[PDB]
């Protein structure tokens, strides 16, 4: 807290990097009006269904991306968001087991 | 710390002289320190405790966006606070402005966590279909070589006869 | 933990110890007056520092799900996988009873043998 | 569009410490004056243990009749 030093401070400087981290990134997703409890509300169907277990669903069943390659809930993204070598890697959302 | 004595007293007995469990709680219990009243949301609202800038439209990504946008504007106008006059009275509403917008920032986020929680539970679901399904196939293969293998043994026992 | 919602917390949080570190080095470490280099330099890699915090935490956000699938539709989806996993319980079932049936005969099928093997001697 | 919790920044230059404070104050000549009075004294007089009690009183902090009671003799 008194002092800051050029080691310390650039320990801080890799440390605040390794906990935070041509474009490749998520494909980006509009706003949803059809909500399928409250703003479309869709009596119980079965398309919905189908498409949340099988079918590609960019909102629901995984993230997309650009350079095509999908990435569900399970996996681990790699992206790299700024212009330099430094890659930014999401891990997974639901980590089973 | 200590032991309850006198119930571990009336458990020494025979015949059906011991004692029951005791009923279920669905109201306010005291374990530990805090109250931990059952039927609790999981997500206490923020209107119990403190304000709320963002209405019922609540697309949670538009206004998680907004937030990062809006914590990264009150900094820089506390860098225009302290450029311009430090002895203003708003840096003080400018330190406590910005902590509400940090605030929200956890508030939203911790509002993915049931949903998270229930999500999980869909994928594990979805797996342990597949894994069923995957062994089940697995032993009907093992189970037509096992047919054949002892039909072509049974193929050749008469071709010794 | 290891999800995407707690590296977004870690980001977040990140971002507000960037901002007290921040200020706290560049007001307590400066050249004198006029009426040095490497507090310059120290400013220019902090606000690196706090834009690449920001887009990260940004990317992270985009990354999450929707305001679609509501908690309904987990739920319903929910209901779907018990009444299949139901069905692939059963018929998992059959397969190891006809998988049992044929191991039992053939188990005392090569029991007759060997006990014939071992009478004839 | 807006963003949250904006507000009025203060008024475009009040007091700061990023003015000139002691040109501003009035103060400028007599720095500009500046930048021993035992020696500016001793012009007067000749030179500049009880001095040190004069400091230490320093720092701590019937005429006629004395003439009268002054009797001394000269040699």
């Amino acid at each position: 807290l008194s002092r800051n030093e050029i080691i310390q401070s650039y320990l801080s400087r890799q440390s605040s990097l390794l906990s935070s981290s041509a474009r490749q990134l998520h494909v980006l997703v509009p706003q949803s009006p059809p909500t399928d409890l409250p703003g479309l509300t869709r009596e119980v169907t079965q398309d919905d269904l189908d498409r949340i277990q099988a079918s590609q669903w960019p909102g629901v069943n995984g993230c997309q991306d650009t350079q095509g390659n999908w990435y569900d809930w399970t996996q681990c993204i790699s992206l790299d968001p700024h212009g330099d070598d430094g890659r930014l890697n999401i891990l997974p959302y639901v980590c089973l087991d | 710390m200590q032991y309850i004595k006198e119930y571990t007293d009336e458990n020494i007995q025979e015949g059906l002289a011991p004692k029951p469990p005791p009923p279920i709680k669905d109201s306010y219990m005291m374990f530990g320190n805090q109250f931990q009243c059952d039927d609790l949301i999981i997500r206490p609202l923020e209107s119990q405790g403190i304000e709320r800038l963002h209405p019922m439209q609540f697309d949670h990504k538009k206004e998680l966006r907004k937030l990062n946008m809006s914590i990264l504007i009150n900094f820089l106008d506390l860098l225009d606070i302290l450029i311009r006059s430090p002895g203003s009275i708003k840096r003080e509403e400018k330190l406590e402005d910005l902590k509400l917008l940090f605030v929200h920032v956890h508030h939203l986020i911790n509002e993915y966590r049931p949903h998270q929680a229930r999500e999980t539970l869909r994928v594990m679901m979805e797996v342990q279909k597949r894994q069923r399904l995957e062994t089940a196939e697995r032993f009907q293969k093992h189970l037509e070589r096992v047919i054949e293998m002892i039909q072509n043994c049974l193929a050749s026992l008469p071709d010794d006869l | 933990m290891a999800d995407r919602l707690t590296q977004l917390q870690d980001a977040v949080n990140s971002l507000a110890d960037q901002f007290c570190n921040a200020i706290g080095v560049l007001q307590q470490c400066g050249p004198p007056a006029s009426f040095a280099n490497p507090t310059e330099e120290y400013a220019q890699l902090f606000a690196a520092l706090i834009a690449r915090t920001a887009k990260d935490i940004d990317v992270l956000i985009d990354s999450l799900p929707s305001e679609e699938s509501t908690a309904a539709l987990q739920a319903a989806s929910l209901y779907k996988l018990e009444e299949e996993n139901h069905e692939a319980a059963t018929c998992l079932e059959d397969v190891v009873y006809r998988g049992d049936m044929l191991l039992e005969k053939i188990q005392s099928a090569l029991a007759d043998i060997a006990q014939s093997q071992l009478k004839t001697r | 569009g807006p963003f949250y919790l904006m507000r009025e920044l203060p008024g475009s230059t009040e007091l700061t410490g990023s003015t000139n404070l002691i040109t501003h104050y009035n103060l400028e000549q007599a720095y500009n004056k500046f930048c021993d009075l035992p020696g500016m004294i001793d012009l007067p007089g000749s030179h500049d243990l009880r001095s040190l009690i004069e400091k230490p009183p320093i720092l701590s902090s019937g005429t006629m009749l004395a003439g009268f009671r002054l009797h001394t003799g000269p040699l």
